[PDB]
Parts: structure tokens; C-alpha cells; sequence
RNA sequence: CGCAGAUAUCAGGAGGAACACCGGUGGCGAAGGCGGGUCUCUGGGCAGUAACUGACGCUGAGGAGCGAAAGCGUGGGGAGCGAACAGGAUUAGAUACCCUGGUAGUCCACGCCGUAAACGGUGGGUACUAGGUGUGGGUUUCCUUCCUUGGGAUCCGUGCCGUAGCUA
């Protein structure tokens, strides 16, 4: 499968108590794909470079993955479509 | 009513100067322009317009109740300093200079070019 | 694109050997390969002219290549073919 | 004891100068990443806008990559871009 | 244009084109041309090893295909700019420069035409022919720290100066 590496920022009003479980109620659907390498980072509340909707701070987060084309595709248009993520971003951890 | 400290906007040009006091919301309590102080036309980019524009809107802020501002600046101007100068002539206290002019990232196409 | 696994594929069906790349059989073969996925390709994407270009370089060379073993020996010519399914 | 020129003294050096620099692969450095922002925000002026070669020292590869880095960490508000 | 409450200023939202600082005698593309970011699909070139076939090469009338912009058609969309066009002002007169406004168009999809100073005003392929100098990419050995426009040699591409030679 091919590496990528996710970044997500959410609001604050979320708790680091809700933080991975919620996420793993994605990635279940990756799991059940390729028994694939999934590795979070939790490094949140963190103040922004500028607001969005007005929310001075965000919970980042990093996710490290080892999975096929249609499933990051899919998974993004799962989150994207969610209420609660502000944004999302792809990045193949490989050469190109 | 009134307000001890606020927030100033200058906006100078090449055919024209004017400035704003305001409270750091957004809310104007007095301005003033070279329109107003008398000149006309092709005069009013020299900066002794600026002095008496900002001259005259500071002693309306004094009037209002204001002894300290912020200011702002913004757009060509060959006499910002010298509308600085007569602000702080006027009896007013310089909080904090930023020079915003607004640039674009390559936005918007700008008309084309004169002779 | 051709990964090693589906070259070494070809060249044990079509490579005289297992060494062999010059062999012109296995040539045109992967460039017979190549042209069938990169049509594939320009099924959706009608407008990727600098890829139609590439297209158009390996006909060429494979045409030529099949010039030069007609020139040969017409046996391995018509083996080859009938063998790929082209129709020259 | 020795001149910025004229090092007949010692091997070729493994250091660097005002016209050369590789400041990357110099010193300054964990990867090229845009989570680490403290150290993107080197290569920088207070204003938010980006140096040049020939005021850092680095080749294009690196030059390039870390403006990737940059400008993806811009968009994902990891960096105070230059604003209102 | 306002004096029916403008310009300015601030909070928010709607909206469609172009994507500063990187970025320039710098990279890619056969040519045209090509940069907001991320993913997918795909192509080309370079170097080294030089394992494989063993002259299969170069060119190319005719012919096919691509091909800046403006234009044309069906449809969509339309913030700014702006042919035409209206007015103002200069003017001897101004169907023009300047100012105010502003339609087609610029934008997207699918097709067309198929031209330009489409310029290095130098067709392509190849061998030898003094050098120096910057520069982009990849190999490699020595002072070797071996964290280096390291330095040297080599290969590819790219610019400046300059011998013989050549040219009205």
C-alpha cells in the first residue's frame, strides 16, 4: 500500500477525552482494507495563524497511514462532508 | 458622551488626503478632509492639506473626548508624516504605527498604462 | 507505468531467454503493453496531447522494429504477430 | 590566526562563508517538515514574504521544498501568514 | 457620483477571474508555451552499470497531428478590465491620446479556423577544431574536517568574454 500522512485541525469545543475514538470511527473503514499502519499524534488547543469561523486555537492532529488511493479519497470526502473538522490536508510520506 | 482612546485611519493618495478617528470596534467619532478645509481640485495632494485636514479632525477628537489614538495608515501619501506631525501637534498620543497598504496577491487585473 | 514485475513477466513469456532485452519480440511486446494502458488512458483524458506524442514515438519505433524483422526472417515475423494479436 | 582566504593550512573546509552557504545540511536542522514552524519561520522576514538564494545560501532543491513546506503551512494556518 | 444620507470606517455574508514575497539571464516542454496548494493518471530527458539484439540508423517530398492571441458556433457564467459606443476637456477641427461610464469579448465545456516579428529573424543529424569565466543537474577521487560554490577529473544543458578561422 501507499504511505500518507494527514493533518487535521478541529475546534476547540471537542475534548481530547472525544479525540481519537471519534477519528477511529473513520478509520475503521481503512482498517478493514488493509490492516493498515495507522499512528496518531495529539497536539492540540493551539492558537492559529488566523481565525477560522472565528476560533482563535484548533486541535491539531497527525495521522500516519499505509493504504490505497480510494480509501484516503474516500475517507477525506467522509470527514470533509462531517460537521465538525475545519480542514483537512494529504501528503504522500514517499518520494514523490 | 466620549471616548479617552481610540483609533486613527489616514488614507493618502495622489489626488487627495483624508483621515478618520475611530474606536478600535470600528466606530468613527469624527473626520475630516481637504474638501472641508477648503481646497479644491488638483491642490489638495500637498501635505500642508494633510496638516490642516488632521489638524482639524484631532481638535474635533479633543472635542469628542479623545487623548490618545492609534494610527493607521494606508495608501501613497507624501505627507503621512507630515499629518503625523500635526496630530501629534495637536495635542495626542501616538499608540501604535502600521503601514497597511492594502497589496493584492496578484489578484484583480489594474487598468493599463497612461501617456 | 511498467513495474520490474510485469517486465520480467513479458520477458519470460516473449524473452528468448532470461536475459534478453534487445530481443526485438520482447520490445515490441512491452511497447505493445505500454500502448494498450496509455490508450486505456486517453479514453478519459481526450486532451493529454503531450502524452499522445509519446503515443505516436513508440508506434514508430515499434513499426520499425517489426520492419526490421520482416526484413529478416518472415517465420519469427508472422510468430510474433499472430502471437500479440496485432494485425501487421 | 588564519584569513577567511588564502586556507593553504588546512584540508578543503567543511565550513561555511558570506558567498557560500548550504545553510540546511549546515546547521539549523531536524527535516524539512511544515509541522515544525519555529524552524520555518527562519527563512523569513517579521513581514511573513520569503527570502532569496542569494540572501540564504541554499540550492533550489532545498529552496523549493521549503517554500512547499511554507506555503502548505500557510494554508493549513499552522503560520502566521503576512494579513489583516 | 452624493446632499433621498455618499466617501471613509467596521461586523458578516454572496460572488467570479488572477494566484504577490519563492522567481532571475533559473528548470521543463519538439514548438506554442509552462508556476496558489493537495491527490490521481501519464509522458520525456539526464547520469551511472554498461547485463541484452547486433547497423535495426539520419532525412523526408506528398501526407496526417499539435499549434499564442484575436475571431465563429451551441450552452453556462459574468467581480474587475474593456473593442465598439455616449458624454466631458484639450483642439483651428479631434470620429484619437486624457477623464467619466460602458456592451461584445476576456473565463468554463464541446467543436471550429490554423495564422504572427510563431525570432536565436540562424532546418535537421554527425566528427574534429585555443581557452578563460559564472551557473543548473548527476557521478567520482584527494587535502580530508571527510557536518564543504571544498578542490580535481568527467558527463548533460545553459549564458558572457575571447584566439585561429570566416564574413560586404
Amino acid at each position: 500500500m501507499r504511505p500518507y500522512e494527514i493533518m487535521v485541525i478541529l475546534d476547540p469545543t471537542l475534548d481530547e477525552r472525544t479525540v481519537a475514538p471519534s477519528l477511529e470511527t473513520f478509520l475503521n473503514v481503512i482498517r478493514k482494507d488493509g490492516g493498515t499502519v495507522d499512528k496518531v499524534d495529539i497536539w492540540g488547543r493551539r492558537r492559529l495563524a488566523y481565525e477560522i469561523a472565528k476560533h482563535a486555537e484548533g486541535i491539531y492532529a497527525v495521522i500516519d497511514v499505509k493504504a490505497e488511493p480510494a480509501t484516503v479519497s474516500e475517507l477525506d470526502r467522509q470527514l470533509n462532508l462531517n460537521e465538525s473538522v475545519l480542514r483537512t490536508k494529504v501528503l504522500r510520506t514517499d518520494k514523490h | 458622551k466620549n471616548v479617552p482612546h481610540g483609533a486613527a485611519h489616514i488614507k493618502s493618495t495622489f489626488n487627495n488626503t483624508i483621515v478618520s478617528i475611530t474606536d478600535p470596534q470600528g466606530n468613527v467619532i469624527a473626520w475630516a478632509s481637504s474638501g472641508h478645509v477648503g481646497f479644491k481640485g488638483s491642490r489638495k495632494s500637498t501635505p500642508f492639506a494633510a496638516q490642516l485636514a488632521a489638524e482639524n479632525a484631532a481638535r474635533k477628537a479633543q472635542e469628542h473626548g479623545v487623548k490618545k489614538v492609534d494610527v493607521f495608515v494606508k495608501g501613497p501619501g507624501s505627507g503621512r508624516e507630515t499629518a503625523i506631525r500635526s496630530l501629534q501637534a495637536a495635542g495626542l498620543e501616538v499608540g501604535t504605527i502600521s503601514d497597511v497598504t492594502p497589496q493584492p496577491h496578484n489578484g484583480c487585473r489594474p487598468p493599463k498604462r497612461r501617456r | 507505468a511498467l513495474t520490474a514485475e510485469q517486465k520480467k513477466e513479458i520477458l519470460g513469456q516473449y524473452g528468448l531467454h532470461d536475459t534478453d532485452t534487445g530481443s526485438p519480440e520482447a520490445q515490441v511486446a512491452l511497447l505493445t503493453k505500454r500502448i494498450q494502458d496509455l490508450t486505456e488512458h486517453l479514453k478519459v483524458h481526450k486532451h493529454d496531447h503531450h502524452s499522445r506524442r509519446g503515443l505516436l514515438l513508440l508506434v514508430g519505433r515499434r513499426r520499425r522494429l517489426l520492419k526490421y524483422v520482416a526484413q529478416v526472417d518472415v517465420a519469427r515475423y508472422r510468430s510474433l504477430i499472430e502471437r500479440l494479436g496485432l494485425r501487421r | 590566526m588564519m584569513a577567511v582566504k588564502k586556507s593553504r593550512k588546512r584540508t578543503a573546509a567543511t565550513e561555511l562563508k558570506k558567498p557560500r552557504r548550504n545553510q540546511l545540511e549546515a546547521l539549523g536542522v531536524t527535516t524539512i517538515d511544515y509541522k515544525d514552524v519555529a524552524v520555518l519561520r527562519t527563512f523569513l522576514s517579521e513581514r511573513g514574504k520569503i527570502r532569496s538564494r542569494h540572501v540564504t545560501g541554499l540550492t533550489p532543491q532545498q529552496q523549493r521544498q521549503v517554500a512547499t513546506a511554507i506555503k502548505n503551512a500557510r494554508e493549513m494556518a499552522l503560520l502566521p501568514m503576512a494579513g489583516p
